RNA sequence: AAAGAGAGUUUGAUCCUGGCUCAGGACGAACGCUGGCGGCGUGCCUAAUACAUGCAAGUCGAACGAACGGAGGUCCAAAGUUAGUGGCGGACGGGUGAGUAACACGUGGGCAACCUGCCUGUAAGUUGGGGAUAACUCCGGGAAACCGGGGCUAAUACCGAAUGAUAGAGUGUGGCGCAUGCCACGCUCUUGAAAGAUGGUUUCGGCUAUCGCUUACAGAUGGGCCCGCGGUGCAUUAGCUAGUUGGUAGGGUAAUGGCCUACCAAGGCAACGAUGCAUAGCCGACCUGAGAGGGUGAUCGGCCACACUGGGACUGAGACACGGCCCAGACUCCUACGGGAGGCAGCAGUAGGGAAUCUUCCGCAAUGGACGAAAGUCUGACGGAGCAACGC
RNA sequence: CGGUAUCUAACCAGAAAGCCACGGCUAACUACGUGCCAGCAGCCGCGGUAAUACGUAGGUGGCAAGCGUUGUCCGGAUUUAU
RNA sequence: UAAGGAACUCGGCAAAAUGACCCCGUAACUUCGGGAGAAGGGGUGCUCUAUUAGGGUGCAAGCCCGAGAGAGCCGCAGUGA
């Protein structure tokens, strides 16, 4: 079979219902002086019912489209 | 139109429309009935099931309606009863 | 029965678009006009971009009115307002195009060109 | 589907290229694979030709055209192809 | 292996800092003087301004309507090689860069959330009925686009039936995954199909070849949707949003999804620049540069958007469709004044704007397209010729 | 396309050269005319009676069926400097 | 009171027009309170869902208060004076 895309993030809001927000970072070179840089993007994972809480390492996985802007569920919480 | 292929094609599209509307109108007022009878008592309404479904099937092999589509509306029909 | 300031909108291409009567031609002390009479006027609301600029004394002709005229057949005809068509020395229209109907009346008058473009005469 | 012949070169002196492209699609615009060249210039026609793509695009229903079902043949991948399909 | 040139100018003379100017390369270039030829290329950058004239998409008699020789009766003549309904194609090919700051494009993936005519292969079948309708012919309205009524007839035109689902439900067994779920197989009931045409043989019945039609399964092809990252100016543009944000049910689509509806909670995005204004099709690439970078999107190839302006749907596998349809708007034209017809950002060509850009040409011979069993028809795609020192 | 490319023979120095520049930057000077006028010009700036800078003639330099001028971009510009 | 709508007049004097309740929406300027009921708009009747959803009252019996929605019905006109 195939594989999807897998984010390890920290839950920042948990007050939706079966769903979540997850801030997943990461470094780049710039354009020109190739300096490392902070870049934070947030994601929208789904939960099966109310689990994760703010501020807890989550792994999250692709899926399809659940909502209008929902692509991602939550696979495991590593920790708080 | 200043074609003469684009004359016979549009009368042609009025004579497939007319038939195309006949056989959808039928096809959504059997649809219409059994629902009716399903969301009230219970009567025949699995007795016009049956026929409901051959009005999809038969549409299917006419040309005016998708496969899936007749597969999913006799599926979401049938969980009336 | 159109007098000194009364106002009626233009049906014709021209920048005109709403107009006050100035004086109604035709002798000493008259005082009404109706379908088929020039008066001078004055324009009160211009489109933008048009040949005729506001606040411009032009000529014009009567094409319709609420109280329309009868005819010798012992027939009436009225309208649901009052219209008005910009003309020149002559009896050509300064615009290019008629809106609404027309009277047939204008026909007897030697208005032949106003009749032509009209979309319709009654 | 069809193993195309693709034109280019200059003017007067044409070059061509067996290529593999739809039918719909330009005939020097997109293709999918091209396999082979084709020199008519010289008297002795120079064509060299895959014969391995080709029998399986023949396989996956790829018509040919006339010429190209000529040098086909000539170079054997039409009598090939019969022997395949009967063994 | 690659690897970078400076000069003049502030002072009575200096040395620094600093700006200005010049020496080089390249154009879809323009203007001036001048002008012999050949090969290969390029030519509205401005008004997505308005368009005379001609041609650019038709084809199938193997499904149903010709002159001649000429059976027959010194006279007319029967059978034998040529309109339309129906099928396929018109969604390809060709042209513009207006709009668009967004999954439009480039790059890399996912679809256990999808479709696909023609093409190839395989497994089954092409068994029986009906009612019509153009064409044609009469009656009218007719200025003309053309409208109605009566009668008549074919089909691979249309509509039921016999039988056939890996289509819906109910279930079972086994093996499995990326949560939703996927795969192989089995059981009972309910639905869904077809068309024939050109020949051969045989006995003539049959049998059979080719092209055809219906259902299912794979391949190939072309599309659909989702996602990570990447490519502009302004903060003298700071808040924006309410089907918006999420959920519970439902409707809709080939498919997931506030795509749409009812209900429930008040959410969501933003100084990592939300929202707004301005400009702009994107890329492979082109010019320059020692390189890093800077500027541009001419020709050609790939993707996207548009077709006088705005909105909508039908037919179809595929369109919300340049040379298809309906409505409104501006313009051009005909009228008997009731009403009708049109869209060169297709190939040539005309007017206008410009400092500035071409023949109202030949041919399907080659390559490729559409139709057909084939000959064959069409192809301003394309193959060629003409003009301009515009470039090498 | 098309009697087209190409080839074969006879005649002919005859039917075929122009543009810009010359004080320095930058290659290349003499005379005449004019006299802060006519004018040239990218900059330094030349022109008021002995002008290698204005116009012409002779000469010379560069390029060549081309040569000059203008408009846009990059370089020179380390003049946004990782 | 037809048509016109300040042409009357020293002067829109007089008359005419707006007017209730609910909802949307609202400018310059500012002493930051205002301007503001700015301006400009939309809805009101009766019947059935329906002794409503829900409230006040009482031990219960019962009695009062009555918003949203749907379907409909009737006039030129529904704060019908
Ligand atoms: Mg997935
Ligand atoms: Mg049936
Ligand atoms: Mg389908
Ligand atoms: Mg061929
Ligand atoms: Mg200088
Ligand atoms: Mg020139
Ligand atoms: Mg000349
Ligand atoms: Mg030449
Ligand atoms: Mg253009
Ligand atoms: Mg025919
Ligand atoms: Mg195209
Ligand atoms: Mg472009
Ligand atoms: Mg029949
Ligand atoms: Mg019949
Ligand atoms: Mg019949
Ligand atoms: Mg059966
Ligand atoms: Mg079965
Ligand atoms: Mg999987
Ligand atoms: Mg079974
Ligand atoms: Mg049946
Ligand atoms: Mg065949
Ligand atoms: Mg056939
Ligand atoms: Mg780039
Ligand atoms: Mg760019
Ligand atoms: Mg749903
Ligand atoms: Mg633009
Ligand atoms: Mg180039
Ligand atoms: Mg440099
Ligand atoms: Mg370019
Ligand atoms: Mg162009
Ligand atoms: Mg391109
Ligand atoms: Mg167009
Ligand atoms: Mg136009
Ligand atoms: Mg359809
Ligand atoms: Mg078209
Ligand atoms: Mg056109
Ligand atoms: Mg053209
Ligand atoms: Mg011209
Ligand atoms: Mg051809
Ligand atoms: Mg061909
Ligand atoms: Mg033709
Ligand atoms: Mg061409
Ligand atoms: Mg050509
Ligand atoms: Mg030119
Ligand atoms: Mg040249
Ligand atoms: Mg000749
Ligand atoms: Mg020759
Ligand atoms: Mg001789
Ligand atoms: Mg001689
Ligand atoms: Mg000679
Ligand atoms: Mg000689
Ligand atoms: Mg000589
Ligand atoms: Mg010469
Ligand atoms: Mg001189
Ligand atoms: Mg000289
Ligand atoms: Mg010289
Ligand atoms: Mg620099
Ligand atoms: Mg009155
Ligand atoms: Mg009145
Ligand atoms: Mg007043
Ligand atoms: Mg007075
Ligand atoms: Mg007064
Ligand atoms: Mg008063
Ligand atoms: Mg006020
Ligand atoms: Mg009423």
């Amino acid at each position: 079979r195939n594989q999807r895309k897998v984010y390890t993030g920290r839950v920042v809001s948990d007050k939706m219902d079966k769903t979540i927000t997850v801030v997943v970072e990461t470094y780049k070179k710039h354009g020109l002086y190739g300096k490392r840089v902070k870049y934070s993007k947030k994601f929208k994972a789904h939960d099966e019912n109310n689990i994760a809480k703010t501020g807890d390492v989550v792994r999250i996985s692709e899926t399809r489209p659940l909502s209008a802007t929902k692509h991602f569920r939550l696979l495991e919480v590593v920790e708080e | 139109p200043n074609i003469k292929s684009a004359i016979k094609r549009v009368k042609t599209a009025e004579t497939r429309n007319s038939r195309n509307a006949s056989q959808r109108s039928a096809m959504r007022t059997a649809i219409k009935k059994f629902d009716e009878a399903a969301a009230n008592n219970a009567d025949n309404a699995k007795d016009l099931y049956v026929e409901a479904s051959k009005k999809l099937d038969s549409a299917v092999s006419k040309g005016l309606i998708h496969k899936n589509n007749a597969a999913r509306n006799k599926s979401r029909l049938a969980a009336k009863l | 029965m159109i007098q000194q300031e009364s106002r009626m909108k233009v049906a014709d291409n021209s920048g005109a678009r709403e107009v006050l009567t100035i004086k109604v031609l035709g002798g000493s002390g008259r005082k009404t006009a109706n379908i088929g009479d020039v008066v001078v006027c004055t324009v009160k609301q211009a489109t933008p971009g048009g040949v005729v600029k506001k606040g411009e004394v032009v000529k014009a002709v009567i094409v319709r009115t609420k109280s329309g005229a009868r005819r010798q057949d012992g027939s009436y005809i009225k309208f649901d307002e009052n219209a008005c068509v910009i003309i020149r020395d002559d009896k050509s229209p300064r615009g290019t195009r008629i809106f609404g109907p027309v009277a047939r009346e204008l026909r007897e008058n030697n208005f032949m060109k106003i009749v032509s473009l009209a979309p319709e005469v009654l | 589907v069809k193993i195309r012949l693709k034109r280019m070169g200059s003017k007067k002196k044409p070059f061509y290229r067996i290529v593999v492209a739809d039918s719909r699609f330009p005939r020097d615009g997109r293709s999918i694979e091209t396999i082979g060249t084709y020199n008519p210039l010289l008297d002795p026609v120079e064509v060299k030709i895959d014969e391995e793509a080709t029998l399986k695009w023949m396989h996956n229903g790829a018509k040919p055209s006339d010429t190209v079902r000529n040098l086909l043949s000539r170079e054997g991948i039409m009598e090939k192809f019969h022997n395949q399909k009967l063994g």
